[PDB]
């Protein structure tokens, strides 16, 4: 069976943890439980093929920011949330991108774009934005909810594919 | 001083370990009730549940609930590499 | 500085791990070297060999061989607990 | 399965590790090896019974003496190796069982005296002054020599048994 390894990164209370949770254990609750550092494995069939997702779910929190030239450098691949009322957390994106490609030596990262909260209406992003971004690194753009659960799947296992792909050269 | 440790669960509930801060003034009872908390157990009574460390696989050590965590814990750091033929 | 490193073979010859030491300014090459003398494989060309640091069970990260090891292992210090039901 | 948890002290150069091999690997070389720690394993029958031996193999260099404290917290059983022709050898037994002991907070710790190199001729330990300290102890004393094999089954297999024995109180 093959594994694949993902990383879940971004700013304080983007969602990381929640969309982590509702993947692996299909719940949601709105509580609050900053994270420094959560692992999960779940087995799951993608296009057909069964498969084990190991996923690592990081600290927002800049104070533990020191672990991630760490964690940076066993990631596959790599879901970058955001929310979308929380503009700072779409400027924190770019830093992120440009800190795992630095430690990994590589320009070529499987990588998301992750916009998440999609469900609340005070919404500060424009989707049309975040769409122009992920073109311009060539990734993959996905609105996600852990609260309603839209599009969950979709942005795990697109981040999935990627690795795939970039494994198979 | 301070330090992370990673806290599993018995039940196979697809989660690996969950972090929690330590600190050399954390006595066993302080460190159950924050690993409960985390793995959202802080309903249930912190007597019936032990704190017990993974030295490897075959080797645990129990901290006794009257205990400075830092102070009976093995805090002996190790590195793991395999010399593989190419 | 210094740090012990827990080195582990393929063979499988009832040895789990044996340690040597690994320094500040110690490359690949000369940490290979050293390993392959701590497992009686002293006779044969380094160069067959790679060092692979071992971060979970699924989770490993091969030491360039250009690269000085302090500076490219992952050293981030984990202790491992469980938290058990009585 | 049952696992027996084996730790193996004693001064520099006494023969820890040549034992060690012995019973693991079957195999004996005159080489200069100092021992930082060492781990083996290895499925056996004892008395009948089939068991698995995790042996841990410690430094005689007082320049690791600060890693005793830690394996001692979770070493099972104990052989406590001198070298017939090292009297310093011997006289530090005493300070390795009562650091197990303090380590362990318990008067009942398993432990074997093994006295080595006992096909040496330039002996300087008499064998009645072992005798008479393990007794002192309430332990077992038995003269091995990893370079023929003399008495390496029965020191740690004693050992085993000597667990067993606390272990069923
Ligand atoms: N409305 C809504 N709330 C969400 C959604 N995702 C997470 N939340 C809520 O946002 C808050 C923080 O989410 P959480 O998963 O803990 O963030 P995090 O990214 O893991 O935060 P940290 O660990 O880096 S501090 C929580 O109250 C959570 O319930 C979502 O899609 N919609
Ligand atoms: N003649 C004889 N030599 C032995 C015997 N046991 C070990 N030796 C030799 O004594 C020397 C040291 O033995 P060794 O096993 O490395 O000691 P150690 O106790 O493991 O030493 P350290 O790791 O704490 S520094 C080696 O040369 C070894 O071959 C024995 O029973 N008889
Ligand atoms: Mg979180
Ligand atoms: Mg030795």
């Amino acid at each position: 069976m093959t594994e694949y390894k993902l990383v879940v990164v971004g700013a304080v209370g983007v969602g990381k943890s929640a969309l982590t949770i509702q993947l692996i254990q299909n719940h949601f609750v709105d509580e609050y439980d900053p994270t420094i550092e959560d692992s999960y494995r779940k087995q799951v069939v993608i296009d057909g093929e069964t498969c084990l997702l190991d996923i690592l779910d990081t600290a927002g929190q800049e104070e533990y920011s020191a672990m991630r030239d760490q964690y940076m450098r066993t990631g596959e691949g790599f879901l970058c949330v955001f929310a979308i009322n929380n503009t700072k957390s779409f400027e924190d994106i770019h830093h992120y991108r440009e800190q795992i490609k630095r430690v990994k030596d590589s320009e070529d990262v499987p990588m998301v774009l992750v916009g998440n909260k999609s469900d609340l209406p005070s919404r500060t992003v424009d989707t049309k934005q975040a769409q122009d971004l992920a073109r311009s690194y060539g990734i993959p753009f996905i609105e996600t909810s852990a609260k309603t659960r839209q599009g969950v799947d979709d942005a795990f296992y697109t981040l999935v594919r990627e690795i795939r792909k970039h494994k198979e050269k | 001083d301070t330090c992370i440790i990673r806290i599993s669960v018995e039940d196979n509930n697809g989660n690996m370990y969950k972090s929690i801060m330590l600190t050399s003034q954390d006595k066993t009872p302080a460190v159950i009730q924050r690993a409960m908390l985390k793995h959202n157990l802080d309903s249930d009574p912190a007597e019936e549940y032990e704190l017990v460390q993974v030295i490897s696989e075959d080797k645990e050590l129990v901290i006794p609930d009257s205990a400075n965590v830092f102070y009976a814990m093995n805090s002996q750091v190790n590195f793991d590499f395999i010399l593989r033929k190419k």
